[PDB]
């Protein structure tokens, strides 16, 4: 009864963990997200993996999961493990609100989920969670935030994020087009449109294959704007006219 | 224990060393080791003597050789899975 | 039961869940099916061949209701199908205890997908070899939800699962549209089931259930025998 | 196509099959035994021979017909230990039905519960899947008689002329050549066809002391095991 | 649960996972720490940041009490777990005995947890190595390190992370009592040791001190720039 | 040898080798000899040491007022079954307020050691018990095995090279039944003087004797109240 | 009794196309008042309130528990909650403590989320729902508010006469009561908007 | 290879090799037979002396489970004791709950289910025992059962367990059962055990005989074997 | 080729306990000597670095006010057992108003020297030397990972125990004194250690019926070493 | 001999007596990279408007 045992916890004799890296290489496929925090708001971007013509789009949601009033998360990896994670995460934030009657700050939420993931990395032989996922949100102490979960339990705040293997060049692009706090909400959207236009190899970026949701700060509302498709269309037209204006320099 | 003392006497009898040193302390740091590793210790202590320009070994040369062979390449070491005779 | 509790499910060197890929192949080796949503109702249809001329067609049932307005078929192995059917039964009644209201189909698919995903993580057990097609008419708009062994789920306008799902799907892309009636849905469903089955299709080789906004309804071999006049 | 451990426990192979249950389907075949069930108009008939090579061995405790409840009989094949443990599971859940739900269990629900139990032996990979086959019979109100079969894979089903064991590709071929041709179904059309289909498959034409006959009829809904005298009566009754 | 023994002895007398989980420490970031007599100083090198993002979440130096300070190496998640449990333990000690928590107690707790963690049924050993610097009652600066084996072990200066042999060789030829005379010089001594370590651009040089009657102060990376500048000035004055 | 890993695995020859390996673990103890008359039961063991300066590892240990056991093999399993032995004795001594007969105690020992010999992930107990006792019907000399196949005998001997002991006991088993304590005990240690090479024997330094009597409580002796027992001997032959 | 430990009164009244819920403001320990700003009417989404009366411990506890389950439900399902669903949820939450009962009498008053249909109901301390068409009350001064609402209610009411009727009812039924007084808050809601008025009650 | 390891795995041809290896584990033990008469059951066990090795009275394989039931075990011995303790416990539960003597069928079925349940899993090994069970009752007659390592439990007139298994039943089948009182059968089993299993590999042997029936008035005990000494005075006359 | 960890040998022993007896051998040495005046004891610290502060390494720890100890090899497995042994001695003096003798201490330790298993994990990796003065005079005691506990008059352990036992049997007899045994131990120490013997290398622990508690502060070690 | 991975080797080759020196090749630093870019641009008309950093 031990020769069948798969040993997904014991270190490898190369020097690192073994199953952890392969969960990372399971992150690398089927997924490509980022967001752009650079004032008054923060956004998320997403690629349709099932962009087939025979779906319904009746969920009024996609990759985004509004997990509270003031936080959502973008998924990349195996989807339904993340549903297990979103249910547990939503329930964690809601029990915190039950305990204090004040909304949940974003880093102890992230560290709670990171301790859950490390709890299945550390002991037993259980299969690790093959899900990395993002975080947007608001607090009383820092404003708008961005966080990067990893299947190890390691996290890290960013100002311009990355999950999927197609988006490492996006991080190169985010550095080459880095701004010091300039999110008028049209500049950041045009930059995100430019990034997803270049990094995905889908020619000219059909707007049904993308997804953009924003989070702005209102006094009593903290609205999360999972925006509709027409503004995405005119955003694509704006960016393609600006690419035609930009290649007048040749 | 005494086997490695004698194998140090074997690999050491025809080489340029400082005979004022001991060999028992060298054998006490090699609990699970083969004669091949002993030979590597002797030769590598010589090779550390070639780093400087000397004609006689020192005790420190052999200590460099021990912590160079055994503790460093003990990740490979060839006998944690042949002592069980897999 | 013994203290092992270890998951036999391991990622590949590449990063792939080999037991889920194999479970998808085991789904693909099963009996074909098709299910179509068409403006007023949802039609499910399976393909139920007896091995001999000896077998009875009144004992085993593919189309199976979960509540009074929620139908459910599969394409895979019946021995796992009945288990997770029974689980969905017990699960829907806790919702109706809590809220005193019939459960929405999206909430069923959430909870069933949570169960199946949570079970493929769980230790010393194989995944289910079953892909579902769940449907129902909740709050006016009817729905259709396909799941899979990997725990995921989708929402379709028309789809198929089983043998020659690719051929049936290429027939569905050409054949279906936005707006039909229930009868035309039955027409295109028996057409795409007639795409892959054997030549003799009778009141018993198929087994068809519908959904109205007035509730779920499981059709009989009487109306099935009524329907295959000017067949497909 | 085999990968890894898929020949030892119940997992998925690259061709997609699991190999434990499709080894269990011939775990029946080491029994060396044949069983035939027949359902006609208002009767239902089990027939199964016995293999006692010993004169020191008894004749009463070789019985495979196990009266499950007062309206439910059964017969077993495959290995004996699996069969008897399966029988006590069946008896315990029929008694649980009688306690919880008051009225007598229909033969359908019993097969459903047994199939689900067999799935639990199949679903988890750290318990052996009970390599025995189970045949049920019973009377239902508003439906007459029924005949059902439960497999080690966990798929219950049930049908008109049903047979499993060793030689039943040939037995189901003869039962296709016999129940599809529009025969009516008397108490003796069923009994004659049951003895003679096995008597043509094995080609023995034997004593009244080898087969066991369990019948149930809607005149006496009790499960009933026949005696050597009336077995002899049917056996000389098929002698033209 | 999981009835198995992960860590078995070797045929030649080792624990594979205790000696081998030190390699994960060996392939992490470098961090040094010395004690002066009145001011304590430590800091990590090799943040290896993306130079264009947040940095308040990647902080490798934290505290458990107002008296005690952290550092670690290896992988960061196990450090996060151990720090959470250590915070709980030090505050629960404050619940009982009314002293500020002694550093020796919290190091014994961390090492004891680590050893009963390696001993137990199927728990993977912690591939970290922490530094626990604090100055308890009557102002005595002390500093201990940990190990995946679970051996609290008092030192006078640090040698962990990547290339710790080189750093300890520099501290070996730099054990001057003169270096711990001027607090500023002790800070500059940490800067010079970490300068004899990695790039030390003055970007990944994250250092924090405690003057043993205050709490930890994380230094703003312009003061560290002037420290590196005066170190380069003294290096020019050497010629 | 892929069948020689666990207790659970039957061999293709039916011999589960974990039990055979535990038997070989019993064979690597010290020699010991137990033998009974009609009225007195005597068990005699041989001590050994790790070095010259250290003391000798004791073998005969007390259990109860009329029950004493010998031992061979491991000492952790020895003390484990020892603690279970005192516990099961004083349990019935508490409840029934009578002494235990030995046979039901050894049946409890076999039923205790059965479970770690059948399930997975437990070892067979490497143990070498030689049990001497008094129920109402006189002395009993039992031995155990790691296979829990307990024996009643009139004289056994287990440990290293203990077979010559059995040969000596065969040619005096007719003489054993009649005699009193003194020549009985010296027959036992004459078994011990042939379990040894011919030039180092029992110079008050390695032997221990435990007698139980109809009026005598079970008592251990070591070298000094054995010096009366060691005289009254002759030399080995040429 | 334990119900008369802190006083309390919650009235809900169904109008023509709108619904009005009101409660008292007083908090104190049987004869000693403490504050005049204790909240007993909670918002549960838009155009749907709940009122809680009885022991204040169970008031705040059940309000937070219900807010917990309510936000979990509205996050598991994107739609907002129907009032019968909320009634059944409160019934299940109270009935989980069948033998460990909370001391509260919840009153739910809200509009339909799809139409402009009003809704009122009340529950007992073990979870007994009761839907009516005119009014439900809860607290110590039951008989006073019963006399007022069976005296003053009309079926088809514009919000102004609704406001004045519930105003006169609460003022007079509270003024006859002893342990419950010290101000009245009134929520008058409709399809378009939500109005909250406070009345000039006797501060005695 | 690989398929002989676990007690849970099946074979490519459909049998469990653990159960087979455990069946032929009992094959090396001594020959122990049993036979019933018309008012009782007689047991008999060949026990072998090597030279000394014990005292006339250790480890007697004739156990005694209930007041009217005893074992006649052969095979691995400690497993047989544990099974006897389980059988005593089961008869204890039956006596404590239903208030009367255990019928031998129910006892055999409970014991068979326990042995079968130890064959189902990989945590435990199958038993290495094969034993006999005899009884007598005024309303039930004589019943003799037999339980293999697998768990197949049914009834006999005569049986044999050990090395010599056919050659011990060659002459069981030459006796009869209706015409014999058990007092003849005592010396019959005695003379045959002295006949079978010649002096070749083992030199001295020793006989035990258990004995239950109407003559013991429903009790089960060992014979006063020294009384009437009926083996040997015909056994030394059985060599020619 | 990974077998079950609770597997005996083809020859008979076990595996993992034998590998523990191998794992002792890498540790540092220690020497304890029974004398009727009292039990003396010595150890080597094996100082590695000058950055390594020397007075913090524990080898002699304190079980009771009259029961001493020394550890070897792995430090922290020894720390658990030292803590627990202290707890059980405190339970004995509490429920009995008397001192738990050293043999009873070591019986209480080697009761669970081997309880290693998967239910109810590995064997421990430390050799222990136990001293103290009970009513039976001075006692010196030595256990192992296998629980095979024996009395020893002057046992030497660990990496240099071969020549230590041999040269110890050269110098030892029954009527030794205290200080003679102390310098007789540290002569063997500075024949078996590698570094120069000084104030920081070794540490002593002596417990006497007269010198009632084991007490050994620094710089009487200086006076003992300059007596060589 | 030269390998990528070393842990999948049969250690009987990797004992001394056969092979005495085992040498690690790590990804170097951010200083000797300047030598690598320098030497691999040492024989080209590099337009000096680029920075190797």
């Amino acid at each position: 009864s031990r020769r069948y045992d798969s040993r997904t916890t014991i270190f490898s004799p190369e020097g690192r963990l073994y199953q952890v890296e392969y969960a990372m290489e399971a992150i690398g496929h089927a997924g490509t997200c980022l967001g752009i925090l650079a004032n008054d708001g923060v956004l998320l971007a997403a690629e349709r993996r099932n962009i087939h013509k025979l779906l319904d789009e009746v969920f009024f949601s996609e990759k985004i999961y509004k997990l509270n009033e003031d936080m959502a998360c973008s998924v990349a990896g195996i989807t339904s493990d993340a549903n297990v994670l979103t249910n547990e995460l939503r329930l964690i934030a809601q029990r915190y609100l039950l305990q204090y009657q004040e909304p949940i700050p974003c880093e102890q939420l992230v560290t709670a989920l990171c301790d859950i993931k490390q709890a299945y990395t550390q002991f037993g032989g259980k299969r690790p969670f093959g899900v990395s996922l993002l975080y947007i949100g608001w607090d009383k102490h820092y404003g708008f935030q961005l966080y990067q979960s990893d299947p190890s339990g390691n996290y890290g705040g960013w100002k311009a994020t990355c999950i999927g293997n197609n988006s490492a060049a996006a991080v190169s692009m985010l550095k080459q087009d880095y701004k010091e706090g300039e999110m008028t909400l049209k500049s950041a959207l045009a930059l995100a449109i430019k990034v997803l236009n270049k990094t995905m190899d889908v020619s000219k970026l059909s707007a049904e294959k993308v997804e953009i949701a924003t989070l702005t700060r209102e006094n009593g509302k903290t609205v999360i704007r999972v925006l509709k498709q027409k503004e995405v269309e005119q955003l694509i037209k704006k960016h393609e006219e600006e690419e035609a204006k930009a290649e007048r320099e040749k | 224990l005494e086997g490695r003392t004698h194998i140090f006497k074997i690999h050491a009898r025809s080489m340029s060393v400082e005979r004022d040193i001991r060999f028992e302390l060298l054998a006490r740091l090699c609990p699970n080791s083969t004669g091949a590793e002993i030979r590597s210790v002797c030769t590598e202590a010589g090779m550390f003597a070639i780093r400087a320009r000397r004609k006689i070994a020192t005790e420190k040369d052999f200590l460099e050789a021990v912590n160079k062979v055994i503790k460093s390449y003990a990740k490979f070491s060839a006998t944690p899975r042949y002592m069980t005779y897999n | 039961e013994r203290g092992y509790s270890f998951s036999l499910t391991t990622f590949s060197p590449s990063g792939k869940l080999v037991q889920i890929e194999y479970a998808l192949a085991a789904v693909a080796g099963g009996a074909p099916s098709v299910g179509i949503k068409a403006a007023n109702g949802v039609v499910l249809a399976t393909e139920k061949k007896q091995k001999s001329i000896l077998y009875d067609e009144r004992s085993v049932h593919k189309v199976e209701p979960i509540t009074k307005h929620i139908g459910l078929v599969y394409s895979g192995m019946g021995p796992d199908y009945r288990v997770l059917v029974h689980r969905a039964r017990k699960l829907a009644q806790q919702y109706y205890l809590v809220y005193q209201e019939p459960i929405p189909t999206a909430q069923l698919v959430q909870r069933v997908a949570s169960v199946m995903q949570e079970y493929t993580q769980s230790g010393g057990v194989r995944p289910f070899g079953v892909s579902l097609l769940i449907c129902g008419w909740n709050e006016g708009r009817p729905y259709l939800f396909q799941s899979d062994p990997s725990g995921a789920y989708f929402a379709w306008k028309a789809t198929a699962m089983g043998k020659n799902y690719v051929n049936g799907k290429t027939f569905l892309e050409k054949r279906y549209n936005e707006d039909l009636e229930l009868e035309d849905a039955i027409h295109t469903a028996i057409l795409t089931l007639k795409e892959s089955f054997e030549g003799q299709m009778t009141e018993d080789n198929i087994e068809v259930g519908i959904c109205n906004e007035a509730g779920f309804r499981r059709l009989t071999p009487t109306e099935v025998k009524d329907y295959l006049a000017a067949i497909a | 196509s085999s990968a890894g451990f898929d020949r030892h426990i119940t997992i998925f192979s690259p061709e997609g099959r699991l190999y434990q249950v499709e080894y269990a389907f011939k775990a029946i075949n080491q029994g060396g035994l044949t069983s035939v069930a027949v359902r006609g108009k208002d009767c239902a008939v089990i027939v199964t021979q016995k293999k006692v090579p010993d004169k020191l061995l008894d004749s009463s405790t070789v019985t495979h017909l196990f009266k499950i409840t007062e309206n439910i009989g059964c017969v077993m094949t495959g290995m004996t230990a699996d069969s008897r443990s399966q029988v006590q599971r069946a008896r315990y859940e029929a008694a649980n039905w009688k306690y919880k739900y008051g009225y007598e269990i229909p033969v359908d629900m019993l097969c459903k519960r047994i199939a689900d139990i067999s799935q639990v032996y199949t679903q988890n990979a750290e318990m052996r899947p009970l390599g025995c086959c189970m045949i049920l019979i019973g009377i239902d109100e508003e439906q007459g008689p029924q005949v059902y079969k439960c497999d080690p894979a966990g798929y219950y089903c049930g049908f008109k002329a049903t047979a499993a064991g060793v030689k039943q590709t040939e037995s189901t071929s003869f039962l296709e050549k016999k129940v599809k041709k529009k025969f009516d179904w008397t108490f003796e059309q069923t009994v004659e066809t049951a003895i003679t289909c096995l008597s043509t498959v094995l080609s023995i034409d034997f004593k009244p002391s080898e087969i066991e006959v369990g019948v149930v009829t809607v005149e006496n809904p009790k499960f009933r095991i026949l005696t050597e005298a009336e077995i002899d009566a049917h056996l000389v009754a098929l002698a033209e | 649960s999981y009835d198995r023994a992960i860590t078995v002895f070797s045929p030649d007398g080792h624990l594979f996972q205790v000696e081998y989980a030190q390699e994960a420490v060996k392939k992490g970031s470098t961090a040094v720490g010395v004690r002066g007599r009145d001011i304590v100083v430590l800091g990590v090198e090799k943040k290896s940041v993306a130079k264009l993002q947040d940095e308040r979440t990647v902080r490798k130096i934290c505290a458990l009490d107002d008296n005690v300070c952290m550092a670690f190496a290896g992988l960061t998640a196990d450090a996060r777990i151990v720090i959470n449990r250590a915070r709980v333990e030090c505050q629960s000690h404050r619940l009982t005995v009314e002293d500020p928590v002694t550093v020796e107690y919290i190091t014994r707790y961390i090492a004891s947890l680590k050893q009963r963690y390696t001993q137990s049924n199927g728990r993977r050993p912690f591939g970290i190595s922490a530094l626990i610097v604090g100055f308890d009652f009557d102002g005595t600066p002390r500093l201990y390190q940990t190990d995946p084996s679970g051996t609290y072990h008092a030192w006078k200066a640090n040698a962990i992370g990547r290339g710790a042999k080189s750093v300890r060789e520099f501290l070996e030829k730099n054990y001057t009592d003169e270096a711990i005379e001027t607090d500023d010089l002790t800070i500059k001594l940490v800067i010079k040791a970490l300068l004899e370590v990695v790039q030390s651009g003055g970007k990944n040089i994250e250092l924090a001190v405690m003057r043993r009657d205050q709490s930890l102060k994380i230094l703003n990376p312009e003061e560290i720039e002037k420290y590196v500048a005066e170190i380069e000035k003294e290096k020019e004055e050497n010629e | 040898n892929q069948y020689d890993n666990d207790v659970t695995v039957w061999s293709p020859q039916g011999r589960i080798h974990q039990i055979e390996y535990a038997m070989e673990a019993v064979k690597q103890g010290s020699a010991t000899v137990g033998l009974k008359s009609k009225t007195h039961a005597v068990l005699v063991a041989l001590k050994r040491a790790q070095s010259e300066l250290a003391a000798h590892q004791k073998k005969i240990l007390h259990v109860d007022n009329h029950i004493g056991i010998s031992i061979a093999g491991l000492t952790a399993d020895a003390r484990l079954l020892c603690n279970f032995m005192r516990q099961e004795c004083l349990d019935s001594r508490f409840v029934f307020d009578r002494p235990l007969p030995v046979s039901r105690l050894v049946s409890l020992i076999g039923s205790k050691t059965q479970i770690p010999t059948q399930r997975y992930g437990r070892r067979p107990y490497g143990v070498g018990l030689l049990i001497a006792g008094y129920d109402d019907m006189g002395p009993h000399i039992f031995q155990t095995c790691p296979s829990a196949n307990y024996f009643d005998c009139r004289a056994m001997s287990i440990g290293a090279r203990s077979q010559s002991a059995r040969t000596y006991l065969e040619r005096h088993m007719s003489e054993f039944m009649e005699c009193n304590l003194n020549e009985l005990v010296k027959h036992g240690l004459r078994a011990l003087r042939e379990t040894l090479p011919a030039e180092q024997d029992l110079t008050t330094k390695n032997v221990s004797i435990g007698i139980v009597g109809k009026d005598l409580e079970f008592t251990i002796y070591d070298d000094d109240d054995v010096s009366p027992f060691l005289e009254g001997l002759e030399e080995r032959p040429q | 009794s334990i119900m008369s430990y802190n006083g309390g009164a919650v009235m809900a009244m169904k109008g023509k196309n709108c619904v009005a819920i009101a409660a008292d403001r007083r908090f104190g320990i049987q004869a000693q008042m403490v504050t005049t700003d204790f909240q007993k009417i909670f918002p549960m989404g838009d155009r749907l309130y709940i009122g809680l009366a009885g022991l204040a411990t169970d008031v705040q506890t059940v309000a937070q528990r219900l807010k917990f389950r309510l936000n979990l439900y509205e996050l598991k399902e994107g739609r907002q909650i129907k009032p019968y669903t909320l009634m059944s949820m409160v019934a299940n939450l109270l009935y989980e403590k069948r033998f460990g009962p909370y001391y509260t009498e919840p009153v739910i008053a809200g509009l339909d989320p799809k139409t402009f249909k009003p809704f009122i109901c009340s529950l007992d301390l073990i979870g007994c729902p009761m839907v009516t068409d005119d009014f439900v009350v809860s607290g110590t001064c039951a008989e006073q508010m019963y006399g007022m609402c069976e005296s003053l209610w009309e079926p088809n009411m514009d919000p102004d006469h609704l406001f004045e009727t519930i105003s006169q009812a609460m003022l007079n039924a509270v003024d006859r009561d002893a342990v419950s007084g010290m101000g009245v808050i009134v929520h008058i809601i409709e399809k378009d908007k939500i109005t909250t008025r406070t009345l000039k009650a006797r501060m005695d | 290879t690989g398929y002989d390891l676990s007690a849970s795995t099946f074979s490519p041809d459909g049998r469990v090799f653990q159960v087979e290896y455990a069946m032929k584990a009992v094959e090396n033990s001594s020959t122990a037979i049993g036979i019933r008469c018309k008012d009782g059951v007689v047991f008999g066990v060949e026990k072998l002396v090597l030279s000394k090795l014990y005292e006339e009275g250790s480890n007697k394989r004739l156990f005694n489970v209930d007041r009217h039931v005893g074992m006649a075990v052969a095979g691995l011995l400690a497993d047989a004791r544990s099974l006897a303790d389980i059988a005593r416990e089961e008869a204890s539960n039956f006596r404590s709950n239903f208030g009367y003597n255990i019928p031998l069928k129910h006892l055999a079925d409970r014991v068979a289910m326990y042995v079968h349940a130890y064959t189902l899993y990989s945590a435990v090994r199958p038993f290495g025992c094969s034993f006999m069970l005899g009884s007598y009752s005024v309303n039930d007659g004589a019943q003799l059962y037999m339980i293999d390592p697998s768990g197949v439990s049914y009834g006999y007139w005569g049986c044999a367990i050990g090395k010599a298994r056919q050659a011990a039943k060659t002459e069981i089948e030459k006796l009869q059962m209706k015409e014999m009182t058990c007092r003849d059968i005592v010396k019959e089993v005695a003379k045959i055990i002295y006949i079978v299993h010649d002096e070749v590999k083992d030199k001295a042997f020793e006989l035990e005989l258990s004995w239950v029936g109407e003559l013991t008035n429903g009790r089960h005990e060992i014979v006063p074997k020294d009384i009437r000494e009926e083996a040997e005075k015909y056994a030394k006359e059985s060599l020619k | 080729y990974d077998r079950g960890v609770n597997t005996f040998s083809p020859e008979g022993r076990l595996f993992q306990v034998e590998y523990a007896i191998e794992a002792i051998k890498l540790g540092s040495t220690a020497i304890g000597i029974q004398t009727s005046e009292g039990v003396c004891l010595a150890v080597e610290k094996r100082i590695t670095s000058p950055l390594m502060e020397p007075s913090s390494i524990e080898k002699i720890v304190e079980i009771d006010a009259h029961i001493g100890c020394a550890m070897s090899g792995l430090i922290a497995d020894a720390k658990t057992l030292i803590d627990k042994a202290r707890v059980e001695t405190q339970n004995h003096w509490f429920t009995y108003n008397e001192t738990m003798t050293v043999e009873s201490v070591t019986q209480a330790v080697s009761n669970l020297a081997l309880q290693f298993g998967e239910e109810d994990s590995r064997p421990f990796g430390v050799a222990l030397l136990f001293g103290g003065v009970d009513e039976k005079g001075p006692q010196l005691f030595h256990m192992d990972p296998s629980g095979t506990f024996v009395q020893c008059d002057a046992r030497a352990i660990g990496s240099a125990s071969e020549g230590a036992q041999s040269s110890l049997q050269e110098v030892y007899h029954k009527s030794m004194t205290l200080k003679e045994a102390i310098k007789s131990s540290l002569i063997i120490l500075k024949q078996v250690m590698e570094e120069k013997l000084n104030a920081t290398n070794i540490e002593l622990a002596t417990v006497q019926p007269g010198q009632n508690f084991h007490m050994f502060t620094k710089e009487e070690l200086e006076e003992v070493i300059k007596d060589i | 001999m030269a390998t990528n991975r070393i842990e999948t080797l049969d250690p009987a080759l990797i004992r001394p007596g056969r092979i005495d020196r085992k040498i690690e090749f790590p990804l170097p630093d951010e200083k000797t990279k300047k030598r690598i870019f320098q030497i691999h641009t040492s024989r080209m008309t590099l337009a000096d408007d680029v920075t190797l950093d």
